Formats: C-alpha cells, sequence, structure tokens
RNA sequence: CUGCCGAAGUUUCCCUCAGGAUAGCAGAAACUCAGAUCAGUUUUAUGAGUAUGUAAAAUGAGAGUUUCUAGUGGGCCAUUUUUGGUAAGCAGAACUGGCGAUGCGGGAUGAACCGAACGUGAGGUUAAGGUGCCGGAAUGUACGCUC
RNA sequence: GCGAAACCACAGCCUGGGGAACGGGCCAGGCAAAAUCAGCGGGGCUUGUGGCA
RNA sequence: UCCGCAUGAUUUAUAUGUAUAAAAAUAGAGGUAGGCUACUCUCCUGUAUCGUAGAAGAUGGGCGAUGGUUGAUGAAACGGAAGUGUUUUAUUGACUUGUCCAUGAAAUUCCAAUCUUGUGCGGAAUCGAAUCCAUUGCAUACGACUUUA
C-alpha cells in the first residue's frame, strides 16, 4: 500500500531540515537552546548494560547500532523577534552582530570568489 | 453659477436679472427662469429703478459677418474696456444707487448677496426650502 | 443539502407524480 | 473650498431589464438621497451628466461628458429612469453620475 | 376590506306564490356582487330556492352604530373541513362587527389554513355581560388595571451611525 | 396569556444586586455570583420582594421562571443556612482510604476493591470535603452553593463505580446519605 | 443613503446573511466596503444546528485530486466573504470587481480602528430574531472546526478596547469643557429662534 | 421598565397623517389596539395600533374610557402640554420642526451667528 | 432573393397490393340572390320521455356554388366518460383539445405546465410570475402558525 | 541528421439538474494564471414478521 | 540620485468638504456633586455635530480678542494587528470678517489645488549580482538540486 501522511512524494525544497516546530515556551523554565545543527560521520555499534526493569534482558549485555554526528559548537550570529498576530507569527525585526565571518557570508551568494564580498 | 442675483425685471422668456455689482459684481444680465431657484429671502424694492430701457435687442449681440471668426485678437478686443459702452456702466451705476438704499435697509442682505450658494454633505435639494 | 436526499425532485418526478395523483383520483371515482 | 458642487451626487445600477432582457435605452440612476418615489418627482426632469477622463486630449481639455435627462421614477425605493443621449457603457454600473439642479422648478 | 350587508330576497312572484316571503341575512363581503352572489348560495343551500327562480329586493350596506366602543363579539362559524362539516366558536374584542370577521378570517387561514370559500358565517354576536365571556385570553383582558410593556416594539438610511437604543 | 408572575421575599440576605442578569447575593455566611442571562425575563426588587415577571411568554419560555426562582431561592439558603451533604463509603474486604488536601477541596481515593489506581477528584468551587469522628468512614461535604456541593457530591459517586461485576452482589461504593443543611 | 469613499462597518450583533445581503447590494453599487469585527458575527439557529451547517460544508471535497477540492476557509471573516461571494455573480468581470471592492477582518486592525465604525439596521439581531431564539457565534463557530486565532484577536481586542476607551475619556474631558464655553456664549440664544 | 401601555398615558404618534401630535390613550381594545384622544381640535378620536405610537414618560390619572370633553378638561386640568413640552425630549423635536422651515436666507443668518458663536474658543489656560 | 396564400394526418368508400381515393383543407376560373342566404352560438315555442329534435327570435357575416388540382391520409400528450380488472400498476374503446408548421414572457434548466399567436421601431400599460442578493421590482403594511 | 500516417464539425476541469440520451456546449455551483519534460494509460422501487375460517 | 527650473504636460471608480475612532446591554445603559454608594439628570438613531460668507476666493482701512487659521518649519513624546499615523510643540512667514467700511469683477452680454511620469536642466555624490562555459555527487532520464571556482 503506501502510507498517505507522506504524499505528495516530491523531492525536499530544502537541503537542510526544517525545524517545523519547536516546544512550547513556559516562562515558568528559564532560559535555553531548543535545538542543534549537525553532520551524520556516521554509524558503530556498541556494547551496552540493560537497567530497563521487566525486560527480558534486565543486567544483561546487548549490542546497540549508534549513529556518531559530529556537532562543532555553533556560533550565534543575530536575533529575530516574531510577534504574534491574528494572521500568525510575523518576523518584525532583525539583529546581527558586527563580526560575520566568511563562513556565513558565503551564504549570502552563490559565487563567493566572484562576488565583492560587500555583504553587511 | 451659484451667485445670488436680484431680479430687475420680468422679460418676455428670461429674467433681466444683477447682483448689485458694487456688492459682488453681476452686471446686469439675461438669465433663463428655468436656470434661476427664486429663494424666499425678503423682497427688494423695484418701483425707484426704471426697467423699461432693458429689451431684447437692447441685450443682443451685434452682427457677425460670416460663420466663423477666432483668434487672441478678437479676445484682445471688446473686453470689459472697449466694446463696453459707458452708458451701460451708466445704467449699472443708476440701478446700483436705486437699490443699496433697500439692500442696506434689511440686515445681512449685502452680506447675502456678496457669499455663494453651494451644497454641503447630508444637504438634500428635495427637501430643503429654498 | 444538509440532508440524506435531495430535495429538488428530477423531472421524472414532478413527471409521474401528476399522473400517479391522477390515477388515484379515478381510482376513486371507479 | 467647499463652496463648490451645485449637483447631486447619484450613481448608475443598470440598464432597464428583465432577469433575461437587457435594454440600454434607458439607465437607471439611484439619486443619493431619494427614498422614495414621491421624492423622486423633483428630479424628475433634471439633467443627469456622466463624467469621464480619456488618453486622447481634446480641446486640451481631458474631461469628456454625456449628457442626459431623468425621465421616469423607477420602483419604490426612490430610483429613477434616465435617457443619456449615448446609452451609457456597461463598464459604468456603479459609476457616479451627476443631478443639476436645472431645469430648475423649484 | 370587508363590508357588512343586509341583504333580502324572495322567489319570483306567481300563481303558485303570489306573494312570496322576504328572506333576511345579514353577511359579510368586500363588495355588492359577492354578498348577492353568498345570498343566493345560502338560500339555496339552506332553504332550496333556486337562482333563477328569485331576486334581489334590498340589499344595504350597515355602519358599525358605535365604531368608538370597545366590544366583545362572538362568532358561531361551521367550518368545512377535510371531512367537511366542523363547528367552531370564536371570541373577539375591537370596535367594530366587520374587524371581528376580518380577523377572524385571518384567524381561520392561520390556524386551520382555510379559505373565503370554506367558512359559513352562523352568527355574530355582541356580548356585553363580563361574565358570559369564555375564552381566557380575553376575560384577562377584561380586568380593570391593565398594563404591560410596548410588544414587540421591533424599533431608507442604510449604515445607521449609532446602535439602536432599541429600547426605552 | 401576557403576564405570568413568581414572588420571592427576601430574608436578610444583605445585597441582592441584580445588575445585567447577573446576581451578586451576599449573606452572612459569604457571597455568590450567578448569571441568568441565559433566560430572557424580568427581574423587580421592590423592598422586601423580588418580582419575577413574564410578558406575553410562550410555555417553554413560561417554565423558566420557576426554575429562575428555585436557584435564587437556593442561593439565598447558601448564603444563610449552607449546604451538608453527608456521603457514608461501603467496603466489603478492602477498605477505601480517603486522604485531604486543601482544607478538603481535593479528595484522594486508594484501595478501592483492591485497585491500585489513584482515584483523585478536585471539588467543585466552594466545596470543602471533611472526614467526620461521630460516624465512621463517612464524608461531609460543606459549601455555599447547592449545585457545586451536589454535583461533587455526584462526581465522587461517579468516580467509585464497579465494574464488569454485579450490582447485586458487588455493592461496593460510595454513596450520599444525607442532604441537609449546616443549620 | 449618501456614499462615502470606504465604509467601515462594525460586524458584532449583525446576523451573516442579512448583513451580507446589503453589503452584496453595495459593492455592486460601486462602493469600498471594510467589515470590521467578523469574529462575532452572528448566525440563527442553535450551535450544533450551525456546526452541522459546517462540518457538511467539510464533506465536499473532490473525490479526484483533493487539492482540486473545494477550500473550506475557517476563519470568520472568510466564511462571511464567502457569504457574499456566493450573492454576487463572481463568475464574470463585474462580479469579480465588487469582491475586490470588500475587506472582511477580524478585530479592527490600527489602519481602521481610528475611523467611525456604523452598523446596519437590516441585520442586526437586536432588530431581527425573537428574544429566546437560539444562535451561534461565527468566531465560536470557527475556533471549534479549525480556526486556531481566536484566543490571540481576543486578546488584541482586549488591548485595542482600552487604548480606544482612554481616547474617549480624553475626548469626553475636551467635550464637556467646550460644551461648557458652548452654553456659556449668549448669542447662542440669540440664535435658539433658528432651532440651533 | 419606563413606558407601560396604561389607560392614560399619553403617546406620540409616528405613523400615519397625525405624525408628531400628542395624544393619550383612553382604552385598550387588545394586545395590538388601543383607543387614543387628543384635545387638540384637528386630531379626532380613533382606534391606531403600537406601531404606530411611541410610549411618553407621563402618565395621567383618566377613568376608563372617558368621552372627549372629560379628556380634554382633564388634560387641561393636569397640564400635560407644557409639561410635554418641559421635557428636553420635546424641546429636541420643537427645535428639529423649526429647523426644517429655515429657508436660504436664514440658513445664512445662521450661518453668521454660530460662526460668531464659535470663535470664541476662550478656555483657561 | 423577397413577397403572398397555406393544409393534412383522420375522413369518402374502394380494393390483389401498396395505395389510391374521396372528403377536408388550400386553392384556380364561371354564374346566381342584396337575401333568412348562412353559422363548431344562444334563446323561445313545440311534441316525445337539463338535455331531444323540428319550427321561429337573439347574434355575427354578403351569402352559393357546379367545374379541375396540388400536398396529407401519421402519432404523441392531457381531460372526460369506461368494461375487464389486482398487492400493485394494467388493458379497452369513444370524445375532446394541444402538438406537428410556433417563435416570445414565466416556472433555475426542459417536446407538452402558466400567460401569449410574431412586419421595422418609439413611448405607455399589463398577463403569467415575481420584488433579501445573484435579478428589473416593498429587508412593504397587517394578523396568525411553526424551532 | 533523416523523417511518416491514421485521424480531424469545433473543442477539451469537476458535482448536481435538464421528461429521453442525460451530454462536452444548456442551467446552478465548485472554480480558474503562460510554456513545458518524463511515466501510468484511467477516461421515491427496495428490507422483520404466510394463507383459510 | 536630487537640487532645480522646468518643459511639454501627463493625471485621477480623486472629486468637489477624500469632513467625525468609545464599550456593552436591548426585560437596559450613561452622566452630576458629597460621603460602597442613597438621590438628581440624560436615551426615544445622524434632518446630528464640526467646518462652511470673499476677483475659486483680489487690493486697503478702522474697531475689537491672544484668538482662529494655514504653507513651510527645528525639535520632543507615543502608535507593531496590516505600526498607513497621533500628539506635544516651540518657530518662521502668511492668512488674518469676530465687527463695520472702500476700491475691482462686466461684451465669458439666455445652459454647454494633487497626481505623477515626463523629458531634459546645470550643480552635487554614487562604484552591485546572477547564469552559461568549468567543477562537485550529499543529487541526477534531461532539466533541477548540493558544492567549488
Amino acid at each position: 500500500h503506501g502510507s498517505l501522511g507522506f504524499l505528495p512524494r516530491k523531492r525536499a525544497s530544502r537541503q537542510r531540515g526544517k525545524v517545523k516546530a519547536f516546544p512550547k515556551d513556559d516562562a515558568s523554565k528559564p532560559v535555553h537552546l531548543t535545538a542543534f545543527l549537525g553532520y551524520k560521520a556516521g554509524m558503530t555499534h556498541i556494547v551496552r548494560d540493560l537497567d530497563r526493569p521487566g525486560s527480558k534482558m534486565h543486567k544483561r549485555e546487548i549490542l546497540e547500532a549508534v549513529t556518531v554526528i559530529e556537532t562543532p559548537p555553533m556560533v550565534v550570529v543575530g536575533v529575530v523577534g516574531y510577534v504574534e498576530t491574528p494572521r500568525g507569527l510575523r518576523s518584525l525585526t532583525t539583529v546581527w552582530a558586527e563580526h560575520l565571518s566568511e563562513e556565513v557570508k558565503r551564504r549570502f551568494y552563490k559565487n563567493w570568489f566572484k562576488s565583492k564580498k560587500k555583504a553587511f | 453659477r451659484g451667485k445670488r442675483v436680484v431680479v430687475l425685471s420680468q422679460l418676455e422668456d428670461t429674467l433681466v436679472v444683477t447682483g448689485p455689482y458694487k456688492v459682488n459684481g453681476v452686471p446686469i444680465r439675461r438669465v433663463n427662469h428655468r436656470y434661476v431657484i427664486a429663494t424666499s429671502a425678503p423682497k427688494i424694492d423695484v418701483s425707484g429703478v426704471s426697467v423699461e430701457k432693458f429689451t431684447k435687442a437692447y441685450f443682443a449681440k451685434q452682427k457677425r459677418s460670416g460663420p466663423v471668426k477666432k483668434d487672441e485678437a478678437f479676445f484682445a478686443e471688446n473686453a470689459p474696456k472697449n466694446a463696453l459702452p459707458a452708458e451701460r456702466i451708466a445704467d449699472q451705476k443708476a440701478v446700483d444707487a436705486k437699490l443699496l438704499p433697500a439692500i442696506k435697509a434689511i440686515p445681512n442682505m449685502k452680506e447675502y448677496l456678496a457669499a455663494s450658494f453651494a451644497l454641503s454633505n447630508g444637504d438634500r435639494p428635495h427637501l430643503m426650502k429654498f | 443539502s444538509l440532508k440524506k436526499k435531495s430535495k429538488r425532485r428530477t423531472t421524472r418526478l414532478r413527471s409521474r407524480i401528476e399522473k400517479k395523483a391522477a390515477e388515484s383520483k379515478r381510482k376513486q371515482k371507479r | 473650498a467647499q463652496g463648490h458642487r451645485l449637483y447631486v451626487k447619484a450613481k448608475h445600477l443598470s440598464f432597464q431589464r428583465s432577469k433575461h432582457v437587457i435594454h440600454p435605452g434607458t439607465s437607471i440612476v439611484k439619486i443619493e438621497g431619494c427614498d422614495s418615489k414621491e421624492e423622486a418627482q423633483f428630479y424628475l426632469g433634471k439633467r443627469v451628466c456622466y463624467v469621464y477622463k480619456s488618453s486622447k486630449a481634446v480641446r486640451g481639455s481631458k474631461i469628456r461628458v454625456i449628457w442626459g435627462t431623468i425621465a421616469r421614477p423607477h420602483g419604490n425605493s426612490g430610483a429613477v429612469r434616465a435617457r443619456f443621449v449615448h446609452n451609457l457603457p456597461a463598464k459604468t454600473f456603479g459609476s457616479s453620475l451627476r443631478v443639476m439642479l436645472y431645469p430648475s422648478n423649484i | 376590506a370587508l363590508k357588512e350587508y343586509q341583504v333580502v330576497g324572495r322567489k319570483v312572484p306567481t300563481e303558485h306564490e303570489p306573494v312570496p316571503k322576504l328572506f333576511r341575512m345579514r353577511l359579510f363581503a368586500p363588495n355588492e356582487s359577492v354578498a348577492k352572489s353568498r345570498y343566493w348560495y345560502f338560500l339555496k343551500m339552506i332553504n332550496k330556492v333556486k337562482k333563477a327562480t328569485g331576486e334581489i329586493v334590498a340589499i344595504n350596506e350597515i355602519s358599525e352604530p358605535k365604531p368608538l366602543k370597545a366590544k366583545v363579539f362572538g362568532i358561531w362559524i361551521r367550518y368545512d373541513s377535510r371531512s367537511g362539516t366542523h363547528n367552531m366558536y370564536k371570541e373577539f374584542r375591537d370596535t367594530t362587527r366587520v374587524g371581528a370577521v376580518e380577523a377572524m378570517y385571518a384567524d381561520m387561514a392561520a390556524r386551520h389554513r382555510a379559505r373565503f370559500r370554506s367558512i359559513r358565517i352562523l352568527k355574530v354576536v355582541e356580548v356585553e355581560k363580563k361574565e358570559d365571556v369564555r375564552r381566557n385570553y380575553v376575560k384577562q383582558l377584561l380586568n380593570p388595571h391593565l398594563k404591560f410593556p410596548l410588544p414587540h416594539r421591533r424599533t431608507k438610511k442604510v449604515f445607521a451611525p449609532h446602535r439602536p437604543s432599541t429600547f426605552y | 396569556d401576557i403576564y405570568k408572575d413568581e414572588t420571592l421575599t427576601i430574608p436578610k440576605g444583605v445585597t441582592v444586586d441584580i445588575k445585567a442578569r447577573n446576581v451578586t447575593v451576599t449573606g452572612p455566611r459569604g457571597t455568590l455570583k450567578q448569571n441568568l442571562r441565559h433566560v430572557d425575563i424580568e427581574m423587580k426588587k421592590q423592598g422586601n420582594t423580588i418580582k419575577f415577571i413574564v410578558w406575553h411568554g410562550s410555555r417553554k419560555h413560561n417554565a423558566c421562571i420557576r426554575s429562575v426562582y428555585s436557584i435564587i431561592n437556593n442561593m439565598i439558603i447558601g448564603v444563610t443556612q449552607g449546604f451538608r451533604y453527608k456521603m457514608r463509603l461501603v467496603y466489603a474486604h478492602f477498605p477505601i482510604n480517603i486522604n485531604l488536601t486543601e482544607n478538603g477541596t481535593v479528595v484522594e481515593i486508594r484501595n478501592f476493591l483492591g485497585e491500585r489506581i489513584t482515584r483523585v477528584i478536585k471539588c467543585l468551587p466552594g466545596v470543602t470535603v471533611s472526614i467526620s469522628s461521630a460516624v465512621k468512614d463517612e464524608i461531609i461535604l460543606e459549601g455555599n452553593s447547592l449545585e457545586n456541593v451536589s454535583q461533587s457530591a455526584a462526581n465522587i459517586k461517579q468516580i467509585c463505580n464497579v465494574r464488569n461485576k454485579d450490582i447485586r452482589k458487588f455493592l461496593d461504593g460510595i454513596y450520599v446519605s444525607e442532604r441537609g443543611n449546616i443549620e | 443613503s449618501e456614499f462615502q469613499k470606504v465604509v467601515v462597518i462594525d460586524a458584532k450583533g449583525h446576523l451573516l446573511g442579512r448583513l451580507a445581503s446589503v453589503v452584496a447590494k453595495q459593492l455592486l453599487g460601486g462602493q469600498k466596503v471594510v467589515v470590521v469585527r467578523c469574529e462575532e458575527l452572528n448566525i440563527s439557529g442553535h450551535f450544533f444546528r450551525n456546526k452541522l451547517k459546517y462540518l457538511a460544508y467539510l464533506r465536499k471535497a473532490c473525490r479526484y485530486n483533493p487539492s482540486r477540492g473545494a477550500f473550506h476557509f475557517r476563519a470568520p471573516s472568510r466564511i462571511f466573504q464567502k457569504a457574499v461571494r456566493g450573492m454576487l455573480p463572481h463568475k464574470t468581470a463585474r462580479g469579480q470587481a465588487a469582491l475586490e471592492h470588500l475587506q472582511a477582518v477580524e478585530g479592527i486592525p490600527p489602519p481602521f480602528d481610528k475611523q467611525k465604525r456604523v452598523v446596519v439596521p437590516a441585520a442586526l439581531r437586536v432588530l431581527r430574531l425573537k428574544p429566546g431564539r437560539k444562535y451561534c457565534t461565527v468566531g465560536r463557530l470557527s475556533s471549534e472546526v479549525g480556526w486556531k486565532y481566536n484566543d490571540i484577536v481576543a486578546k488584541l481586542e482586549e488591548r485595542r478596547k482600552v487604548k480606544s476607551a482612554a481616547f474617549y475619556q480624553a475626548k469626553l474631558a475636551k467635550q464637556k469643557k467646550i460644551a461648557s464655553a458652548k452654553e456659556a456664549s449668549p448669542v447662542n440664544q440669540k440664535l435658539s429662534q433658528f432651532g440651533y | 421598565f419606563k413606558r407601560y401601555v396604561e389607560v392614560g398615558r399619553v403617546v406620540l404618534v409616528t405613523k400615519g397623517e397625525y405624525t408628531g401630535k400628542l395624544a393619550v390613550i383612553v382604552d385598550i381594545v387588545d394586545h395590538k389596539r388601543a383607543l387614543i384622544d387628543s384635545p387638540c381640535s384637528e386630531f379626532p378620536r380613533q382606534v391606531i395600533r403600537y406601531g404606530s405610537v411611541v410610549l411618553t414618560h407621563i402618565v395621567m390619572k383618566l377613568p376608563r374610557g372617558a368621552r372627549s370633553g372629560i379628556v380634554a378638561k382633564k388634560w387641561k386640568a393636569q397640564d400635560v402640554c407644557n409639561k410635554w413640552a418641559s421635557s428636553a425630549w420635546a424641546k429636541k423635536l420643537e427645535a428639529k420642526k423649526v429647523r426644517s422651515q429655515l429657508n436660504d436666507f436664514d440658513r445664512f443668518a445662521v450661518m453668521r451667528l454660530k460662526k460668531q458663536r464659535r470663535e470664541q474658543v476662550n478656555v483657561a489656560v
């Protein structure tokens, strides 16, 4: 058959996976980040002691396949504020930093070499 | 259009009507009665001024001598100086002399004739009693 | 609609309702 | 500058018509401020006017005018019938017309 | 609107009946001709006298003797129902007998979906004694201290600027 | 019928403000704010009496006039006398364990029929639940509003219903015993 | 009776079809109309009845490629626009142009909350529906069939009313002052014979 | 409430040819019609409905079904007129009527005085 | 190309057959009486057991012919009768109109339903059906019923 | 690079209705944004309850 | 790109005064002073309120009020739901009917300001990207997509 929840079966219009939903904001909790961005390096397997009560291999060794993804520390380079509106969230303003490295300036051009490097 | 003027005499088809030229500056003119709203403003006496000298031929145009005449030279001529006879001002001033005492007698009248009539939002002419 | 059927009787029903009413009246006459 | 407007604002609604037929000979005018036929007797015979603007400039004047006359009241709600020398184009349904206070009878 | 007519009629004189008796009834019709037509139908159905053999001797419209005195009328009628046979009696309170009949006719067309055809008015009677009034709604109207808020006040100029008071 | 009437005599209940279908009935015991917008009836306050008036009302509309009278009388009773509901626990083998929190506005129920599900209920506002000592294993629900006290008594009873068993034999649960007032 | 360039209608307490019929006539008449506060529109019939009327609308969708099928807009402004559109000859160019002269918004946005809001007595619920008759609000009826902005619009309406009340208090303070000076002038009753 | 359909309440006719006139309810025929009369000569005693009247705030004692003479005598004695006109409601209506009769010249008279009235704009600093 | 006149479907019988006939209709040519000379009509009288006929008052019309000669000789729909009939329709005749040759307004749309029988236009007024919006026209007035 | 023919009134979205055959054109709606590439060929009956006296 | 004159004009579902912001109920709301308020008053739609008087709005004078009023300003505050603005302003230059006077209109002798391009003006300052070609392989029938350059 095939699930109908995953159509139109068409190529993703993006390469970096879009976070279509963020955790609910609660003011009782203080501040933290909610996401990150890594690179799938590959997978290996491990051996682990299994502390699950009632499981048939409680306190016994299993073998698990694990995915290793490398995540060099991300750099915060701006802040954006969305305002609640009857027509949905709307990006009100955006503020950046001073020193935007060449790594992120490349994101703004299809040809970084031929450009005059005039971003920001 | 929109001016208020005092009717001097009753012509064959038209009304020989003027605003006192010292008040608003509307000389003695023929006006067809279909383009006149007869206001109920207090009447101004007319027995003091003669009105027989205003005839249809008195107001009529000159000839034309052909079907077409134009150009700004035709505009620099006539004008309210040249083809305008001095006798007309003598008649115009005579009318003003004989009507200003009446208009001065009753209040707001010289000011009423100096003003102009115009409609406003929410003003419905079929209900307005002019 | 809002119903389980259509209120507009198709012209067949507008056709045969009246004649079957006529046959009913003829039956009472007989 | 409110010492002007010697006319009365109105709108063109449709042609005189039935549901499947139109007669562009006469046009249905809604004289704004008139809410019955006994009131529409006043404007009966006045000079209605449709003013529009074009591309070519004749007379060095950008405004063309189509003259017309109020002919008869049309219905209960104070609409009238008008006869314009040139039948108004069908693109002018809802366009604003002018109603001159003349030929005056008040 | 309806108007009340007294119609007096009789059959043609002949050797069989040299002096036929006058037959007068009061009946409500919108016009003269309807009154005569209803008269002939009534006399035919009741007494069995043919339309051709008869002729009208007097028709007179009757005005209300006191069109400003609030009165209570009781109306007996013979309704032609789905079975063609049904009797009724309704009470009304107004100032004119024609008004009660007109109100009765609209009442019939509403609560029984009746016609002018199916209604046959037997008798319209003025009732003056309060305790002789039967119906509940009219009796409660007769109390001395009547008072009630204006029922169903409900009140071109489209696009009014302020919310209506729709109250006092 | 033009006028259906219903009359109510107000005891020493202090404030009976009736602004906008809303009654703030305050007595010595407390204060209850109630809304009567759902009905469309006339409410007149003439000194020591309250007149409930319906002008030209149908029987469907008229039936509301007694209901409005009854609920206003109930809230008057609440601010004057209060409402008390005694529920008696019934346990055959497993005792029913009850814990009281927030001055008795939340009830915790344990060991019902041997079940280890923690049947917890939050009492409706203005309802206090207490365990009485004069009679063993029965509960007293105190409050100003009869509706909230009665519904809370109903909520507790329907929480502990026997399931898949017989009403004939497994007749275990919490039942309402007495329905009275504080004094 | 007299036209403006734009009319802003406060749609609180107006019936859906009764208001949409007047708006349909004014649009073809050639006038721009802005309908504000759509989420308080009223519809005759009790709420569950109308909830079924709209859940039947959700049932209409083309069986082939439902993206082709009918689009069941949930916002109260869009439900009102559906009423007006069905009351217009939208399959033409004059019907199409009538929609373009219609604005329907939920709540009163800042571009319009500083202008007068008129009402249509031919559609007001208090003058049409008999007392005791069940009715449902479109704003509630949308928040139960998918529209997910009810609370935020109510949140913004509360703030707007606070600002609008503060304005009115300031305007009343000024207006009572000039009224005191209005009556203070003596010429008032030397023109009183004219009714002013 | 404030407006009750009372025998003896004076009502303001809002429909018909007697629009604007002031009459008093003499009798209650039924739920939708009442009998009204006025001492004013032009207005005859007749039966009018309730969509064609508006209830006023004045209630004057008057026995059921009084004749025209008695109603006029009671109306004069209790001073119904000049009591109705004492209200600001009647004053607003009379102001509207006289403002309807103003001609063009009177409108310019209104023009001038209220411009004189406007320019006062004197407020404490 | 325009104009004008314009049916028929069932008759008169006849037939081996299809058909013709024959009418009818439409006509084409010749000739009477200004008539009781007629009528898809009514009325009166009259006999026989409202209808029946004959005769005559009303009513409208100019009313007759003999002669030859094209096209048609179907069917459908509904009404009224109507015997056999049965769960129930169904069948049988006779009659009537309408339709074929017919466009227009209305009933959302439609072979028959409701009005209306057509040269080119102007104006006025209506029929049927309608007057919330689509849609020209009262979100009219009054009295009720219905959730 | 070379290069056909069959076929062709005109065309090509869908639901219901249009006496029938209901259709692709009519009516009422849903709607409707150029140009294309490759696959797949899709195109008011009726019921839960027998017959005789 | 504007200063800037223009220069020809192009112009308006413009427009004819682009005049007006409480909130809620309609078997109810609102306003007044004094100490939760007793009491007084208002409603009955906008036919209302604001502006409105002039060679399409001229040139002067007197009287009277510190005003109205506009063009242009040099600044403060506030408005995020689509902030289409609101306000505080001091300023300048006007205008200056509140009131009373004088000049001028005419033979147009019975009706027929804002809007921007425009094209250039002679003076100012301004110094970007994308694709093909090539490359990558996370992608691929061809386009497209992810890289590099």
